[PDB]
RNA sequence: UUGACCUCAAAUCAGGUAGGAGUACCCGCUGAACUUAAGCAUAUCAAUAAGCGGAGGAAAAGAAACCAACCGGGAUUGC
RNA sequence: AUAUUGGCGAGAGACCGAUAGCGAACAAGUACAGUGAUGGAAAGAUGAAAAGAACUUUGAAAAGAGAGUGAAAAAGUACGUGAAAUUGUUGAAAGGGAAGGGCAUUUGAUCAGACA
RNA sequence: GUCGAAUUUGGGUAUAGGGGCGAAAGACUAAUCGAACCAUCUAGUAGCUGGUUCCUGCCGAAGUUUCCCUCAGGAUAGCAG
RNA sequence: CGUGGAGGUCAGUGACGAAGCCUAGACCGUAAGGUCGGGUCGAACGGCCUCUAGUGCAGAUCUUGGUGGUAGUAGCAAAUAUUCAAAUGAGAACUUUGAAGACUGAAGUGGGGAAAGGUUCCACGUCAACAGCAGUUGGACGUGGGUUAGUCGAUCCUAAGAGAUGGGGAAGCUCCGUUUCAAAGGCCUGAUUUUAUGCAGGCCACCAUCGAAAGGGAAUCCGGUUAAGAUUCCGGAACCUGG
RNA sequence: AAACUUUCAACAACGGAUCUCUUGGUUCUCGCAUCGAUGAAGAACGCAGCGAAAUGCGAUACGUAAUGUGAAUUGCAGAAUUCCGUGAAUCAUCGAAUCUUUGAACGCACAUUGCGCCCCUUGGUAUUCCAGGGGGCAUGCCUGUUUGAGCGUCAU
C-alpha cells in the first residue's frame, strides 16, 4: 500500500504483466516451430 | 588462364597478402607530428639548432663519383687541423665519426673551412645555470650548405 | 568489419534433408540454430565484397591541369554572365571584377565589414545566404551535415589583419589569399563563376 | 564556429552528455532568465533555478501565470510550480512540468552562496 | 534401445561445479575444469577459441580494482589528505 | 537430493530468491523499459544444471 | 545521525561506548521493522556506525604511522600502493649513478648551448 | 682437545623476489594441411594458422671482424 | 624516427540506419540447448504532458455502450504512421466439367470538355 | 529363449580418436562410427548442378580447323560487335 | 527511366499539412516511369548541372519473418467403470461430502528410500495462461510458512585406483614414478622452572595426500505432538567419547 | 432466383512492410602508457525502507571518510529549513579506510562450508581438556645472521 500500488492497480498491473509474458511465448513458438523437428541423425527406417 | 597477346606478368598474392596492408592516411598526420616535435625540440635547446654540421663527402660508386653528399661526421685529423677537440667538438653542433679515413686532401680542406667558417660564425655561451640567449637558427646545413666544387 | 558474419560456425547439412545447401547454424534452444549463414542472401550474414579500407579515395592530378583549371576559374569570374548564371545576385553591380581598397584587409570588427560589403554592392548575395538556410535531406543530417546554405562572395586579400577573423561569422561568405587560390572556392559544384571582391593589393599580386 | 579539437560539433555525443547528464550539470542547464528589473538590479542575465523562487511564464499555454517553484525535478529536467496545476478528471490536481527556459524570474530567493556567486559575475546587493 | 529408453539410465553426473570458473565443467573422475582447466595455474585458453575469449576475459567482471588505475594515474598516484 | 551438499543448497535458496515476480512499482518509474521478469524460471520447464 | 568532525575529538573508549549503543539502536529497530512496514531511520544507523568505525580506524592508523616513524622498514598496509612495476623499479638515486669517468666527462666536456650568426 | 678453512644442509631466522591475467603490436622455439601446379610426390600455400615460452610502452636492432672495388662511404631503424 | 583490429582519453566520416551496422541501439555474450568442449538468439518509437479513460449503465467477470482527457483515441500501454499475402461485413457483377488473357464492339458504371 | 550360472545389476574406478574396447558383427565408443564430438586453418577447391534484378533502339552468331592424360573442359583460326 | 548519399542551384515545397500508404479517379511517355485529384497521416522532402555506389528481383530444394487452401478435417479409441442426491459457485459429466458399484489384490495403483530433481511440501487467496474437452479443481498463478540430531549419515579408514615432493626427462604447456639412488622425524626421564638441553636414550626407517552418504565404523529407545518437521522437538528412560 | 466461388472498392481485422527518427555500431586520425603475492583478472554468495534484474558494493555492504558544488531524491512512503550552512544530493571529485568465501592462491585438503599446528589472551577449578577473540604456518631462489655436518682439510 505504502510503496505505490494499491490492490486495484496490482490486479490490473498483474493482468498487463502476464499477458506480456504470453505474447513472448507465442513468437518463441513461431520462431522456433520451423527448426524444432530437424533431427540431425534420423535414420528413416524403410530401405524395402 | 592463358588468353590473348598480354604481357606475362609477375604478381604475388597468393599468400594471405590481405593481412598485411599499411595504407598511409597517416601521411597528413604524422607530418603535423613532426613538426610538432621538431618545434618543441627547438625549444628544448631554445639557440641551438635541430641539426649538426655535418661535411662534405665523394658519394662512392663509378656512378655517383661525381656527386659529393652530406655524409656522417668530420674526421679526427679535420678536427685536429681545425685547432679542436673531439670531445668539445660534439659539445658544440659538429659531428664526428672515427671510422672515416681521408685519402684525399680537395676534401681535407673543404671539411677543414667548413669547421674554420663555424667557430668564426658561432657564438658560444659560457657554462652556468642562467646562460643568456640571443637568437634561434635551425639549419646549420643550410647556412653552411654543400655546394659541388 | 572483416570478421563480419564469420563469428559463426556453421557448416551445410547437405542433400538428404528438404532445405538448401546454405550452411546452417547448429545445436538448439534458440531461433538460430537452424538458421542460415556465411552468405549474402542470409539474414546476419556479410555482404558481398565487404568495403574494404584500401581504394582510391584520392586521386592525383597533374599539377599543371590544376592550374590551368584555378586560372581559368579565376577568368570566369571576370565575367558577368557566368557569375549570375552560377547564383549570385550582380545585376546591380558596377563592374564585375570588383576591387575595393586594401583597407579592407585591416578592418577587425563585423559590423564594420558587412557595412563595406552592403555599400560595394553585395548585400543581395548575403541575404541570399541566410534566406536559405534550409534542412538537409536523408541520412546526412545525422550524420553532422543537418544545414546547407547557399554560397555567398570571396574575398581575396594580400595580408590578413583582421579581416578573416570577422567575417568567420558571416553566413557563405569565404575568405582567400592570392597565393594559396583554391578551386573548391572558385568553381564549387563544378561551376565556373564566383562573386569574388579583390583588394588592389591582392589584384596586383595577380601578376 | 568552433576552433578548437577539445569541444566536439557530434550531435551523438552531445545528446548523449545531456541524458546522461548528472544532477550536477543539469543545475546549470535548468538556468532561466531574470526579468528586465532584475537584470537592472543584479546586473545579470540568467541564473541557475532554485526551490523557493518566486517566477513567470513568458511562453507556453499556460503564459502569464506567476508562481513560486514546488520542486526542481532535474530527472525530467522540468520545474514544477505552485498555483499552476491541471485538475485531474477526478477531482484531484497535478502541477504541469515546465521547462526553464520558457520561464523569467520574478523574484530571487536569496541566500549565502548565490550572493557571491552573482557578485563573482559582476552582479550587484 | 539406444535412445529414448538410454535416455534413462542418465542419472549420475560426469560433471560438477569448479570453483574457480563456477559452471558445470568440473570432471570428477580426472579433477579437472574442461573451461580453465582449475589444478592448472593457468586458464585454459586457445585462439580459435576466440567467442570464448570474450565470455571470460577482462571487462566482463566487476574489475574491483583494475577500474580505478586509470583514474589514478591521471591525478599522478598521489596520496595523502585529500584538501583543505 | 536429500543428502545434499551446502554448495548446492546455497544456489538453491538463491534461484529461490530470484524466483519472484517483478515488484509493480518498478513499472511507474520515469523511464523504464522493463514489464516483466524475463529471467524466470520454474522446475517443470527448465531445469537448472549445477 | 552524527558527524565524525565531532567524533575526531572523542577518544577511543568514547567512541567505542557510542558504538555498542548504536548497535542496541539498530537491534530495537530490526524488531521493530516485523511489526511495522518501513523504517528508514534503519539506514541513517546503519551509516553512523561505519562513520564511527571509519574514524577508529584512521585514528589507530596514525598511531602506527607515527610509531614506525623514522624507521627503515614499516607494514606493507601502510607503506605506498603504487602499482607492483613502479615498486619494482628503481629509485632515482640507483637510476643518478654514474661512472666516475662519467662524470669527470661531464663537467669537463658537458653540453655547451650555442647558436648559429655572425 | 680447541680454533680456522672448504664443501653441503636446516630454520615460521631478518629483508626480498618470481609465478597468474591480458596479448592489437613485439622477441624466439615449434610447426601443418586444405589450396596452386588444370593429375601428383620436389615445390607453392608457408619459414603462415594452430600449440608453447617471454617482455614493454614500444620491443628488437645498434655504434662494424659492415658496404664496397669508388676521386671510396661510415651505428641501427623506417619510407 | 618505426609498429599498434588490445586498454585509457579525445576528434571526425561523400559509411549502416533496427532482417542493416558489432553477435548485442533494450536487464546480450543475456535467455536457452548440450554431460562437456562449445553454440547462441529474438526484441527500439503512445503523447508536448499520463492529462493512462473520473462518473453512469448492462454484465457473474473480462469487457462493452454512453461520458470524459486530448490538438488527434483514424495515438487507449495488444499504443508512431500501419503496406501485402490472408480474412469478415456491405455494395455492384458474372458463373452448365476450371479461371485469367488479346482484337473488336454492344449494354451498364465512371470520367472528359466547353467550343459561353 | 534362458532362468543358479561364462547369471543379472547399482555405485566407484581404468582405457580416448588412426586411439580405446571387442566370446569379432567392422560391432560399441552420449539417438553420431569402414574412424566421434567442438572450434580454427576455411568464404577449403569444384573443368560440375541451380540462380544472376530497369526500358527502348541498332548490328547480330556458334556447335567447325589444329594442339592438349584431350572427349561435360581450355588455348587457337573462324563467325560477331 | 529509376534508388541511397555528396558538391553547386531554384533567395525551391511544407504544420494553412513534408514523406509514406490506399485509390477497376485523371494526364503524359512506345516503355522503363513521371505528374495530378481524393482519403489517410503527421515532419521533414524535392526539380536541375554534376560526383559517387553496398543502386533496380518472379525465381536460386534461396535467407528471416509472416500468412493460407486442405480443415472445423485426420482425429483426442491401450491401462475392465462408472452412477444418484446435496453443498459451493455466474456456471459442475470432471470440485467437495455422503451413499452405491468396482479395481490394484502384499514380486500392489500400499507404506518408505538411493541417484536425480529443487520447494514441486502445507496453508490462504485466485483462474488470463497450462492441465491437447471442461474446470469453482490442481505438482499451475499470487503471497507466505516450513526442514531443530553428542547417538541417523557425511566427517575418520582404506580397496580398485588417482596424485604432489625429492629426483630424472622434456624446446615447453607438462610427463614418469609413489618410496623410489633424499641429510626426508617426533618423544619421552634425569637436566628436577634456564627447561634449553650436557648426556640423555633408545626405539622400524617409516615418511604426503585424496578415494566408498551400499564396504570398516564409539554411542538411543518408547509414547506424545504439527497445516506441513521429527530415531532430531516435549516428557520420561539410557548409552558412548574426551576431560 | 438465393447460398457458394471469383474480381474491385469502402470500413474493420491478422500481420508489422514503407516513411521519418536514433544515448548504438563501424572505420579513419591524434595523444597517453597504467594489472598482480601491498594478493590481480575471473567466480560464488550476499547487501537497499519497499528490487527480480542491469549498474554499484562487501558484514563499515546501490556504500563510509576526505575535497569541491551549494538544496535536493522523487515511483511511493519517509524525511525538511540543519537552507545567509562544516551542508541536501542514486551529485561530482577521490589522495583515507573497509574490502565476506575464493581464485597465481600461499597450513593440509576441497564433489567436504572437512581436518590441523604455533604464539598472545579470556572463560570453564586447568601449562596438557573444550570453547571464544586476535596474529602467524606454501614452494623455488638470492644477500646476510644463527646452528649443525663431513678423517674434505689445516694448525695445535
Ligand atoms: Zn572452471
Amino acid at each position: 500500500m505504502v510503496s505505490g500500488v494499491t490492490e486495484k492497480q496490482y490486479k490490473k498491473g498483474m493482468k498487463k504483466m502476464q499477458q506480456l509474458e504470453k505474447n513472448a511465448i507465442n513468437t518463441q513458438i513461431r520462431r522456433e516451430i520451423k527448426r524444432v523437428n530437424f533431427q540431425t541423425h534420423y535414420r528413416d527406417e524403410l530401405l524395402q | 588462364a592463358i588468353s590473348k597477346n598480354l604481357p606475362i606478368l609477375k604478381n604475388h598474392f597468393r599468400k594471405h597478402w590481405q593481412e598485411r596492408v599499411k595504407v598511409h592516411f597517416d601521411q597528413a598526420g604524422k607530418k603535423v607530428s613532426r613538426r610538432n616535435a621538431r618545434a618543441t625540440r627547438a625549444a628544448k635547446i631554445a639557440p641551438r639548432p635541430l641539426d649538426l654540421l655535418r661535411p662534405v663527402v665523394r658519394a662512392p660508386t663509378v656512378k655517383y663519383n661525381r656527386k659529393v653528399r652530406a655524409g656522417r661526421g668530420f674526421t679526427l685529423a679535420e678536427v685536429k687541423a681545425a685547432g679542436l677537440t673531439a670531445a668539445y667538438a660534439r659539445t658544440i653542433g659538429i659531428a664526428v665519426d672515427h671510422r672515416r679515413q681521408n685519402r684525399n686532401q680537395e676534401i681535407f680542406d673543404a671539411n677543414v673551412q667548413r669547421l674554420k667558417e663555424y667557430q668564426s660564425k658561432i657564438i658560444v655561451f659560457p657554462r652556468n645555470g642562467k646562460a643568456p640567449e640571443a637568437e634561434q637558427v635551425l639549419s646549420a646545413a643550410a647556412t653552411f650548405p654543400i655546394a659541388q666544387p | 568489419s572483416e570478421k563480419a558474419g564469420h563469428q559463426t560456425s556453421a557448416e551445410s547439412w547437405g542433400t538428404g534433408r528438404a532445405v538448401a545447401r546454405i550452411p546452417r547454424v547448429g545445436g538448439g534452444g534458440t531461433g538460430r540454430s537452424g538458421q542460415g549463414a556465411f552468405g549474402n542472401m542470409c539474414r546476419g550474414g556479410r555482404m558481398f565484397a565487404p568495403t574494404k579500407t584500401w581504394r582510391k579515395w584520392n586521386v592525383k592530378v597533374n599539377h599543371n591541369e590544376k592550374r590551368y583549371a584555378t586560372a581559368s576559374a579565376i577568368a570566369a569570374t571576370a565575367v558577368a554572365s557566368l557569375v549570375l548564371a552560377r547564383g549570385h545576385r550582380v545585376e546591380k553591380i558596377p563592374e564585375i571584377p570588383l576591387v575595393v581598397s586594401t583597407d579592407l584587409e585591416s578592418i577587425q570588427k563585423t559590423k564594420e565589414a558587412v557595412a563595406a560589403l552592403k555599400a560595394v554592392g553585395a548585400h543581395s548575395d548575403l541575404l541570399k545566404v541566410l534566406k536559405s538556410k534550409k534542412l538537409r535531406a536523408g541520412k546526412g543530417k545525422y550524420r553532422n551535415r543537418r544545414w546547407t546554405q547557399r554560397r555567398g562572395p570571396l574575398v581575396v586579400y594580400a595580408e590578413d589583419n583582421g579581416i578573416v577573423k570577422a567575417l568567420r561569422n558571416v553566413p557563405g561568405v569565404e575568405t582567400a589569399n592570392v597565393a594559396s587560390l583554391n578551386l573548391l572556392q572558385l568553381a564549387p559544384g563544378a561551376h565556373l563563376g564566383r562573386f569574388v571582391i579583390w583588394t588592389e593589393a591582392a589584384f596586383t599580386k595577380l601578376d | 564556429a568552433k576552433q578548437s579539437l577539445d569541444v566536439s560539433s557530434d550531435r551523438r555525443k552531445a545528446r548523449k552528455a545531456y541524458f546522461t547528464a548528472p544532477s550536477s550539470q543539469r543545475r546549470v542547464l535548468l538556468s532561466a532568465p531574470l526579468s528586465k528589473e532584475l537584470r537592472a538590479q543584479y546586473g545579470i542575465k540568467a541564473l541557475p533555478i532554485r526551490r523557493d523562487d518566486e517566477v513567470l511564464v513568458v511562453r507556453g499555454s499556460k503564459k502569464g501565470q506567476e508562481g513560486k517553484i514546488s520542486s526542481v525535478y532535474r530527472l525530467k529536467f522540468a520545474v514544477q510550480v505552485d498555483k499552476v496545476t491541471k485538475e485531474k478528471v477526478n477531482g484531484a490536481s497535478v502541477p504541469i512540468n515546465l521547462h526553464p527556459s520558457k520561464l523569467v524570474i520574478t523574484k530571487l530567493h536569496l541566500d549565502k552562496d548565490r550572493k557571491a556567486l552573482i557578485q563573482r559575475k559582476g552582479g550587484k546587493l | 534401445g539406444k535412445g529414448t529408453p538410454s535416455f534413462g539410465k542418465r542419472h549420475n553426473k560426469s560433471h560438477t561445479l569448479c570453483n574457480r570458473c563456477g559452471r558445470r565443467s568440473f570432471h570428477v573422475q580426472k579433477k579437472t575444469c574442461s573451461s580453465c582447466g582449475y589444478p592448472a595455474a593457468k586458464t585454459r585458453s586457445y585462439n580459435w577459441g576466440a567467442k570464448a575469449k570474450r565470455r571470460h576475459t577482462t571487462g566482463t567482471g566487476r574489475m574491483r580494482y583494475l577500474k580505478h588505475v586509470s583514474r589514478r594515474f591521471k591525478n599522478g598516484f598521489q596520496t595523502g589528505s585529500a584538501s583543505k | 537430493a536429500a543428502q545434499k551438499s551446502f554448495r548446492i543448497k546455497q544456489k538453491m535458496a538463491k534461484a529461490k530468491k530470484q524466483n519472484r515476480p517483478l515488484p509493480q512499482w518498478i513499472r511507474l518509474r520515469t523511464n523504464n523499459t522493463i514489464r516483466y521478469n524475463a529471467k524466470r524460471r520454474n522446475w517443470r520447464r527448465t531445469k537448472m544444471n549445477i | 545521525g552524527v558527524k565524525a568532525y565531532e567524533l575526531r575529538t572523542k577518544s577511543k573508549e568514547q567512541l567505542a561506548s557510542q558504538l555498542v549503543d548504536l548497535k542496541k539502536e539498530l537491534a530495537e529497530l530490526k524488531v521493530q521493522k516485523l511489526s511495522r512496514p518501513s523504517l528508514p531511520k534503519i539506514k541513517t544507523v546503519r551509516k553512523s556506525i561505519a562513520c564511527v568505525l571509519t574514524v577508529i580506524n584512521e585514528q589507530q592508523r596514525e598511531a602506527v604511522r607515527q610509531l614506525y616513524k623514522g624507521k627503515k622498514y614499516q607494514p606493507k598496509d601502510l607503506r605506498a600502493k603504487k602499482t607492483r612495476a613502479l615498486r619494482r623499479a628503481l629509485t632515482k638515486f640507483e637510476a643518478s649513478q654514474v661512472t666516475e669517468k662519467q662524470r669527470k666527462k661531464q663537467i669537463a666536456f658537458p653540453q655547451r648551448k650555442y647558436a648559429i650568426k655572425a
